[PDB]
RNA sequence: GGAUAGUGGCCUACCAUGGUUUCAACGGGUAACGGGGAAUAAGGGUUCGAUUCCGGAGAGGGAGCCUGAGAAACGGCUACCACAUCCAAGGAAGGCAGCAGGCGCGCAAAUUACCCAAUCCUAAUUCAGGGAGGUAGUGACAAUAAAUAACGAUACAGGGUCUUGUAAUUGGAAUGAGUACAAUGUAAAUACCUUAACGAGGAACAAUUGGAGGGCAAGUCUGGUGCCAGCAGCCGCGGUAAUUCCAGCUCCAAUAGCGUAUAUUAAAGUUGUUGCAGUUAAAAAGCUCGUAGUUGAACUUUGGGCCCGGUUAACGGGGCCUUUCCUUCUGGCUAAACCAGGACUUUUACUUUGAAAAAAUUAGAGUGUUCAAAGCAGGCGUAUUGCUCGAAUAUAUUAGCAUGGAAUAAUAGAAUAGGACGUUUGGUUCUAUUUUGUUGGUUUCUAGGACCAUCGUAAUGAUUAAUAGGGACGGUCGGGGGCAUCAGUAUUCAAUUGUCAGAGGUGAAAUUCUUGGAUUUAUUGAAGACUAACUACUGCGAAAGCAUUUGCCAAGGACGUUUUCAUUAAUCAAGAACGAAAGUUAGGGGAUCGAAGAUGAUCAGAUACCGUCGUAGUCUUAACCAUAAACUAUGCCGACUAGGGAUCGGGUGGUGUUUUUUUAAUGACCCACUCGGCACCUUACGAGAAAUCAAAGUCUUUGGGUUCUGGGGGGAGUAUGGUCGCAAGGCUGAAACUUAAAGGAAUUGAGGUUUCCGUAGGUGAACCUGCGGAAGGAUCAUUA
């Protein structure tokens, strides 16, 4: 069954990205997934989407712009604790100054540059590069 | 795809984006609960009284039109049965394909269905249990189901 | 995918499953049985000691070759009784019946070096007091 | 209750029947004392920790006790077990896992030396004592610094008038390894630091270890030795399964150090959480259900305006309003509502910050121990009465404690309201910090709780209905299953009629029936099995599997639906249902085929190893067994990614076709879609070692959920133990030892020939045969 919502928005973000269209379809849809979207999109990773909204849980019609390398889900959600979050960048991030691991901290979800200017750290979510 | 079987079909019903009132039916608000309970005197079973309620008195569904469903509104006039609808008909099941087997013993097939047949209903039960709506064990036993079901 | 637990809360899972598949390896098996500790010609130690009992004959071919021909030996501690390699020809007359040599390993982890089969083992000590230096005219070797 | 210093099943008497466990209790092994720590440095890990510090236990092995604040003490005692000493034979006495030392064990570890001078401890005590400890002796465990040589002059080879290399060429300058007055050092010595004197010309005062086919650095080096039915013949050449057989020269790497053996760590992504593989290389359970375990759809305060406000126009912080800061109490401004003030997670997980955390060890600041390894020292002066900086700092990934946050993941709340809120009122039930002098009791008021009911106050209380799931209903569909029933020709046999010399069978023969008529032809019957053609790269079933007609029985998938519950779900150790053929125990019937058997001829060649008869079996009933190449050699669920046409089932549309005898429903066909299947052809956008693959893709740019399996080849699915089976056997399942390979995918150069799998019987064995299964076997021709 549909473990995780995210896990395949996220495939198929990477599916429509390697493939070549310019926007691409999601069903369903989350809050979850809306914030990754939104922090994807603050870097310019991807362009514009929308969200329609069927009574029953909604959907989401993204339109890429290309420069989007990869984003991925990690999973399961680890328990990230601060002084380990530059770890997780050296682990799966090209470079030391591109690329951005997303956290679910407890004053939202963010990038990671952004969990270590605020000095907070939370749950593992995923990346984007 | 099926719990208990490796068809994948996706056939079902498809509800209109529309929570309200269909601007053709300005029939009732309130008449269309007398006519669920008594539909419900006669012995139906609310699947059947959705049916009806659609096929001869243009309800599109129940619930967008009373505010309510046929579960919510049996129980609230105290008509609703001790059991409900799908464990009573999977027992029913159950028990007619148990008759079948006894009278012929060779039928592996059916011994087999009856094997699906009653883990269903066991994994029935067992949710109706954990939320309280049966006794705490109320305990699904092969000569009581016959018991039970008539 | 990939069959394996990925949960947050599944760890005892991964821990059993490593333990049971680490049991099907190797060096773990034999060191976690005391494996050395039972069966192995040594006492599972570096070096051993024992008395020549013979001097066998083998050859690599016909008298037309090199000899290569050395001698067994059973243990002083465990009592097993095992096969060697002494060193090259000069060193065969040195080595005599009930000598007292000190043995060691050969160089491949229970496996034979070289073309030599059914030898684990080379003399580094004669009479106990040398082998290589009772070879280079530098140390005789003393009666009794 | 006893006992204990004291709690306590610690023990006793009585009473209950409890307690732990697949979240691994209990039993077993440990070549197991635990921790600080050690090695390995990308991370994460892996291995070690007997051993300078902390804690425990022990004094040859059980057991007991005195004294004392403190002992179940052993440099205290008593007895038992095992060793063992003395003698006058009656008796007495023992405990080095303290320091030296010796025996034994082994690959494996030193002085029966000096002293309390330092550090500390004990005592009646500055004073005595201390094998604690320090000092020297042995000591290549481990570590630091650097000796074995440096500078000229002459002659050659150079680069070419100023720079190098060579020489049985030459010259003098410096020195410590040593030896030693002295002084220092030290408890006293030794040694170090300092130093009068002596001490360098090559066999000086001499450096070693290992290697020279590749990894891996340096021999197109030399000589000798053992062998040849190879050429010549006594000088030799060439070759030697001589794995170089050995010496000399030369070179290489490190250097007071180098090699070897064993264990371990890395490079090793061959243990894989990061981070492997499972079509064909090892490996997806025969199939489905199902408990624990692991995992599980979406939704509930968002947004805006206002300021103040920290650091480099940008990031971070807090307060107000926007229907919004909600809860529990003392005192003042007041007229249930403000302020000064005490604290809060329904119940957690998660994360930030703080504490309290032994030193030594690790990282690291300072500091010329002559550098350094170290050490925690030192520094500057009027160096004649002094002054002064230091002995920092960081980390500890679990548990407990305090705290900020409220995303993520849970969990509880109002459905028979038994719900929340009140200056709406009566009654019950209890207690009084008081005042009636204190106290005991009697009562009222009053004060604070709990309850029984009545009037209200309010938007009065139930999230979608997952291209999740189950359930209902309608019409279908299918070689899905059980029972009953029907049919078909075939085979064999029997009866009746016909007719004459053969018939069978193979490569060739022979047994065999036959002038009581074989074989063949004709009519009829009986038995048992099996369902040809139609039959498809079509259908159904969880898999094995399923093919004549009809009836009965129960089931099922896909489709359709504005039906119904609202997470009920995914995958699953335990446990269960079914499981081809062969096989077992009893009955039935036994047509055909046919393991076993009985016999024919064995002819170089059976390449053509057969023929006839034929039990078990094949079929069935009632019980067992549980395996196959049980194969898609490809777990199951979920998502996305590429074109094309067929085709099965359902549904939607067509002023389409066709059959009614009137062109009305309907059935068939055509066209266009749509959902669900069984497949098919092209391609690489991707993947692969390749064959190839629409999954074997979305994977070094490595994480959707879950179950099983593999760790080089034999030994070996063997031995042993357990369990199940009537048996055959099934499941579970090694080790010692041996091997440097083994395998997969493709291209290029005397005889029997398919390769296997499960199962049963015979056999000189690999073999031969019976039944069922597989390809891991080489598709032309016609048509559409």
């Amino acid at each position: 069954t549909r473990s995780s919502v995210l896990a395949d928005a996220l495939n198929a973000i990477n599916n429509a990205e390697k493939t070549g269209k310019r926007q691409v379809l999601i069903r369903p849809s989350s809050k979850v997934i809306i914030k990754f979207l939104q922090v994807m999109q603050k870097h310019g990773y991807i362009g514009e989407f929308e969200y329609i909204d069927d009574h029953r849980s909604g959907k989401i019609v993204v339109q890429l712009n290309g420069r989007l390398n990869k984003c991925g889900v990690i999973s399961p959600r680890f328990n990230v604790k601060i002084g380990d979050i530059e770890k997780w960048t050296a682990n799966l991030l090209p470079a030391r100054q591109f690329g951005y691991v997303i956290l679910t901290t407890s004053a939202g979800i963010m990038d990671h540059e952004e969990a270590r200017r605020k000095h907070v750290s939370g749950k593992i979510l995923g990346f984007v590069y | 795809g099926r719990m208990h079987s490796a068809g994948k079909g996706i056939s079902s019903s498809a509800i209109p984006y529309s929570r309200n009132a269909p601007a053709w039916f300005k029939l009732s608000s309130e008449s269309v609960i007398e006519q669920i309970v008594k539909y419900a005197r006669k012995g139906l079973t609310p699947s059947q009284i959705g049916v009806l309620l659609r096929d001869a008195h243009g309800v599109t569904q129940a619930r967008v039109i009373t505010g309510n469903k046929i579960m919510r509104i049996l129980k609230s006039n105290g008509l609703a049965p001790e059991i409900p609808e799908d464990l009573y008909y999977l027992i029913k099941k159950a028990v007619s394909v148990r008759k079948h087997l006894e009278r012929n013993r060779k039928d592996k097939d059916a011994k087999f269905r009856l094997i699906l047949i009653e883990s269903r209903i066991h994994r029935l039960a067992r949710y109706y249990r954990t939320v309280a709506v049966l006794p705490p064990n109320w305990k699904y036993e092969s000569a009581t189901a016959s018991a039970l079901v008539n | 995918g990939k069959g394996k637990p990925r949960g947050l809360n599944s760890a005892r899972k991964l821990r059993v499953h490593r333990r049971n598949n680490r049991w099907a390896e190797n060096n773990y098996k034999k060191r976690l049985l005391g494996t050395a500790f039972k069966s192995s010609p040594f006492g599972g130690s570096s070096h051993a000691k024992g008395i020549v009992l013979e001097k066998l004959g083998i050859e690599s071919k016909q008298p037309n070759s090199a000899i290569r021909k050395c001698v067994r030996v059973q243990l002083i501690k465990n009592g097993k009784k095992v096969t060697a390699f002494v060193p090259n020809d000069g060193c065969l007359n040195f080595v005599d019946e009930n000598d007292e040599v000190l043995l060691a390993g050969f160089g491949r982890k229970g496996k034979a070096k070289g073309d030599i089969p059914g030898v684990r083992f080379k003399v580094v000590k004669v009479s106990g007091v040398s082998l290589l230096a009772l070879w280079k005219e530098k140390k005789e070797k003393p009666r009794s």
